[PDB]
C-alpha cells in the first residue's frame, strides 16, 4: 500500500519543482515495491520445495 | 515626415510581431521568462536554453 511504499494517500505535486522531486519519490517507491514482490516470490518457491519434501 | 511615419509603423510592426511569438501559450523570444529547461533523461535532469528577448 502507499503507506508501505513511502507514499501517502494525499501525495501530489502543485508545481514543476514538486514534480521534479516527485520523480525521485516515485523511483524509490517503485524500487522498494519491486523488492518486496521479489521477496514474496522467493518465499513462494520455498513453500513449493518444502511441499515436495513433505510428500 | 513620410519617412518618419513609415519608421513608426515599422517599429510598431516589430513590437507586435514579437508579441505574437508564442507556441501554445509559452514563448522563449518575447522576454516573458528568463529560461526554459527541458527534460534530458529519465531522472529529470534538464536541458536549459536561455531565453533571448526579441
Amino acid at each position: 500500500s502507499l503507506a508501505g511504499i513511502g507514499l501517502t494517500t494525499t501525495s501530489t505535486f502543485t508545481t514543476a519543482a514538486a514534480a521534479k522531486t516527485m520523480i525521485g519519490t516515485i523511483d524509490t517507491a517503485l524500487q522498494t515495491a519491486t523488492n518486496k514482490l521479489a521477496s514474496l516470490g522467493t518465499s513462494s518457491v520455498g513453500l513449493d520445495t518444502h511441499l515436495t519434501f513433505v510428500g | 515626415n513620410a519617412l518618419k511615419s513609415d519608421f513608426d509603423s515599422l517599429r510598431d510592426q516589430i513590437e507586435k510581431a514579437a508579441t505574437n511569438a508564442k507556441f501554445n501559450g509559452v514563448s522563449i523570444a518575447d522576454g516573458s521568462t528568463t529560461k526554459l529547461t527541458f527534460l534530458a533523461n529519465s531522472d529529470g535532469s534538464g536541458f536549459t536554453v536561455n531565453a533571448k528577448t526579441i
